[PDB]
């Protein structure tokens, strides 16, 4: 995360780091959705233009955590993959449409003061607050700039953006499945999040029922902070037929 | 039932020190 | 090491 600041102590206890066994590093964020459910984006986990494929074993899902790299013992609780679904139409060839996986987790974690679930959204809490100028969270141990690394969790609030200035600032072709956030030049604010975020959470708090619900999955930025560029995030709500889907099947 | 409370913010009635910035741009 | 150890029954 670029230009945000440390979290506070239990700010945001869905967070979950991916964590790679050999070499030992961080691969991604991540969120909790329930007691045995964990989100992702997709190319977290699978993307051939850069040789990703991971498999469960090759990875551990670290809950409750706030230091980057310590750890953080009797706070957080690492958990093994039983199993990775990632979404069947996820469009990894072009624009990483649908960049959206789920991973269950082999035991079922322990809620405590650091590790809590976050809401999904339904269809209302969509059309409420999934709109441009309202704001959202972002959370990671990324990188703290382009081209460096965080002590502990990184926090960043970003504005939804207008679809045709997201559209407009970029070559890529956006579908209804991905937003962008981020400030504009002459708003004279910034943030963003950067390499190693991938994977974690863009939250907003309902402000009709207090509670806090993931709209976005942090997706993909052109670089990370450069002004009249925003990050892109999987559009959760659009893509939750295929998260009930998988979790009441499996 | 008790998603996207935190422990140590929303379950004590504490805010955390940037959530009003969020509320501020709703509407 | 610039992660910390976990420990082993993890692994
Ligand atoms: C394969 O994954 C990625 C690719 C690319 C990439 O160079 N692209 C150009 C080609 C196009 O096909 C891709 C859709 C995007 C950039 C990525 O940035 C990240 N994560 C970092 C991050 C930084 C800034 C903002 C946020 Cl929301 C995220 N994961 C990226
Ligand atoms: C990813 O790995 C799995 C299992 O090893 C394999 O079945 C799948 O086709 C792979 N995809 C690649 C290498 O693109």
């Amino acid at each position: 995360i670029v230009e945000g600041s440390d979290a506070e102590i239990g700010m945001s206890p869905w967070q979950v780091m991916l964590f790679r066994k050999s070499p030992q590093e961080l691969l991604c964020g991540a969120s909790l959705i329930s007691d045995r459910w964990v989100l992702t984006a997709a190319h977290c986990l699978l993307y051939p233009p850069w040789d990703k494929n991971f498999t469960e074993n090759d990875l551990l899902v670290r809950i409750g955590k706030h230091s980057r790299t310590r750890y953080e013992r009797n706070i957080e609780k690492i958990s093994m993959l039983e199993k990775i679904y990632i979404h069947p139409r996820y469009n990894w060839r072009e624009n990483l449409d649908r960049d959206i996986a789920l991973m269950k987790l082999k035991k079922p974690v322990a809620f405590s003061d650091y590790i809590h679930p976050v809401c999904l959204p339904d269809r209302e809490t969509a059309a409420s607050l999934l709109q441009a100028g309202y704001k959202g969270r972002v959370t990671g141990w990324g990188n703290l700039k382009e081209t460096g690394q965080p002590s502990v969790l990184q926090v960043v609030n970003l504005p939804i953006v207008e679809r045709p200035v997201c559209k407009d600032s970029t070559r890529i072709r956006i579908t209804d499945n991905m937003f962008c956030a981020g400030y504009k030049p002459d708003e004279g604010k910034r943030g963003d999040a950067c390499e190693g975020d991938s994977g974690g959470p863009f939250v907003m708090k309902s402000p009709f029922n207090n509670r806090w619900y993931q709209m976005g999955i942090v997706s993909w930025g052109e670089g990370c902070d450069r002004d009249g560029k925003y990050g892109f995030y999987t559009h959760v709500f659009r893509l939750k037929k295929w998260i009930q889907k998988v979790i009441d099947q499996f | 039932a008790d998603c996207g409370l935190r422990p140590l913010f929303e379950k004590k009635s504490l805010e955390d020190k940037t959530e009003r910035e969020l509320l501020e741009s709703y509407i | 090491g610039d992660f910390e150890e976990i420990p082993e029954e993890y692994l």
